[PDB]
């Protein structure tokens, strides 16, 4: 279960790093216009989820993670 | 540790980039358009290849 | 001097010309600059080289490949796009190197396409060849479809030698004279 | 599995309902590695 | 010297007269520069040419390809719109590789499209080919179909040898002399 | 002097008139500067020398390789493209490692590559080779077929020796003597 | 007076040269100043020169590494291309370590490149390497490859003797008398 969480907590890190780049690049477009006191949290949602659906993740870290046990 | 480097790295190389692209440009959106989503899928598409395997 | 083909270029004229000599009629090939490569026949050979411009379908289309239709400058690249460049390079390989043969003068591979066996369930199915050649006069072409059956077996990951297919000919007779000027 | 074969029936109705509305590239994926177990984690 | 078509195209013009010069009325071809070539015919003549233009559809279209509903250059390409690409460059790499065989002057392949096997959960099907040659006269066409449909077999995953169908026919009667002109 | 040819490369008019030389055809080859080379020939060669274009396919195109499609300066490479840019590094260094042998002249190269190697969850598969040489003539090329499968044996990880399938040849007879002008 | 070659590099131009007089015609390395050398041959020598141009493949090509593929230039770097730089200069250095023994003129070593199994959990193969070299005449080369394969052997982690395959050949005869000059 030690190794399982250190696993899990790797993986986890792996999928939080293409967001933090998908952040800044809402904030600098906006900081680039004079739209500094809106907040990028309503644009930058949009184009968080529609990476997740065009690289459709829910089957890739399903099939992914069960691939890293069984076999066919 | 060098696939947590590797990964680690090319986060910041690519906010350079792509962040600051526009800046020396601008010091036009539909070009800039298709190009984001390009870079941006195609990270996604290998860190997954770096996670499950 | 009719014209009947104007516009064209270096490697369109080198083939209308190829193919109105053998059918005993002289073309002529004029530059003008930038504007191309023009030819003009005779007035009596006019009306057979519209013919034979009909029949032949000259001007010929330059040649297709299949990594035109995907290419490098689009900055988005499937896993479908890139297998599909990545076949289209190796049928241009094989048959670069299949004209390297003793005898051979022109070749052409086919490859099966299967881009979508990466995302579905199923394993991936065989792999198909196919190729056509042209020999000299005077070899023996029976035998010498165990070398390209050998060859191109031992190429990829798992064929047969039922899954290759060699359709290959011996070349034309040779046009060596001259077709000769209309008198009248 | 003698009165146990009286339910497999019975869930026919729910099985044609997980079949009309889940892919057939996860389906047989949670098999070959259609049953009742097999298919609501893809569904 | 009435006019009955004006702004065609190269190969346009050189479709209409090798069909008015097959029944016997003589066309003149004239260029206009930048507004394209114009062919004339004389007036004895013009009620034949009017009929045989209405009965060829003359002038012809340009020729369309599969490729072309779904440009490249597109942002948003998908899977739908990357496969009929795929194919419709196949579609046209076979046919330019049947016109390189040992008799053939034109050819025309079409391969079956399969789309709505991608997106949901069925399974592909078995792909059908079919196709068309003409060739020269002279020639035993009858024992040419085992040659197209060997090199067709092996250039796709999975075909069987009564999934292909080809239909091909010998070259017309050739057209060498002068039309004529119309005395009176 | 007709002129067959013009806008050539270094490269590309050098086997123009080692091809011409071969059937008694006298080539002259013109430098025009930036605007490449050219080729004229005499009068009476020109339709004998349009058919050896024709026939034999010149001018050459360049030699392909895979990895011209997957170019380096890209920002983001594919783990399958960093294998087919592996291999085909691979495959270049051992054809230059083939022509350094006593007695090869000129050799070529080709490996199985993989596409779906990680997309799936399955092992790679075996690795198959392929190979072609042209060897100096007066060697007894029976015997060298049993060298190149021992050097190309352990140059990977397990590869078999009936994976391998070598196909070398000897060389054409030397063009040695002059071709000779037309005398008119 | 005719050229053959312009534009070259210098260890081009050196090559051709040592080439063509090895087959009785000489050739002059004229400098051009910042716009590389230049070859020209005789008159009645430029019909056979331009054989053994077509027919050695020669202007020589750079050697390719596997290194240059993926290059130290770039700021972020993958684990493969970290382990495929470092086998490809380990490939090197044993190849310029083998030239300094007793009697070697040039050698060449190939490493086994594996890179996809490092990742999963199988083990990484054994590692294969091959050899090849050219020895002074006079020497009794059956008894040399004993050494080779004792020095190659525990120059890595773990290899058997079967994974080493060492072909070398003993060098040319020597040119020493110059070409000869064509009387007229």
């Amino acid at each position: 279960a030690l190794s399982e969480i250190k696993s899990a907590f790797k993986i986890g890190f792996y999928l939080y790093l293409p967001f933090v780049v998908v952040d800044l690049v809402v904030s600098s477009v906006l900081l680039a216009l004079g739209m500094m006191m809106m907040s990028p949290v309503t644009i930058s949602t949009p184009i968080k989820l529609v990476l997740f659906v065009a690289l459709d993740g829910w089957t890739l870290l399903s099939k992914g993670l069960i691939l890293q046990y069984m076999d066919i | 540790m060098d696939d947590l480097v590797f990964a680690g790295n090319k986060a910041l190389y690519l906010v350079l980039i792509l962040s600051g692209w526009p800046t020396i440009v601008a010091t036009c959106l539909f070009l800039l358009s298709g190009w984001y989503g390009e870079v941006l899928l195609s990270y996604g598409r290998q860190v997954i290849f770096l996670a499950l395997a | 001097d009719k014209d009947l083909l104007k516009g064209l270029d270096q490697e369109q004229a080198n083939e209308v010309i190829a193919v109105l000599q053998m059918h005993n009629i002289e073309a002529n090939k004029i530059d003008s600059g930038k504007l191309g490569y023009s030819i003009t026949v005779a007035e009596p050979d006019f009306t057979a080289a519209v013919y034979w411009i009909k029949t032949y379908q000259l001007p010929p289309r330059p040649r297709v490949e299949i990594a035109q239709m995907f290419p490098a400058d689009s900055l988005v690249s499937s896993p479908r796009a890139e297998k599909a460049r990545l076949y289209s390079a190796i049928e241009q390989r094989l048959e670069q190197s299949l004209q390297t043969m003793e005898g051979v003068l022109s070749a052409r591979v086919h490859i099966s396409y299967d881009i979508d066996a990466g995302e579905n369930g199923r394993p991936p199915k065989p792999v198909h060849l196919s190729a056509l050649a042209v020999y000299e006069r005077g070899s023996p072409l029976a035998h010498q479809i165990s070398d390209i059956k050998r060859f191109l077996k031992n190429s990829f990951a798992d064929v047969d030698y039922d899954n290759i297919s060699v359709v290959l000919s011996e070349r034309s007779d040779a046009q060596l004279q001259a077709p000769g000027t209309p008198v009248k | 599995s003698s009165l146990s074969k009286h339910v497999d029936e019975g869930l026919d109705g729910y099985r044609d309902y997980l079949i009309k509305y889940s892919d057939r590239e996860l389906v047989q994926f949670f098999e070959n590695a259609p049953s009742i177990f097999a298919l609501l984690p893809a569904y």
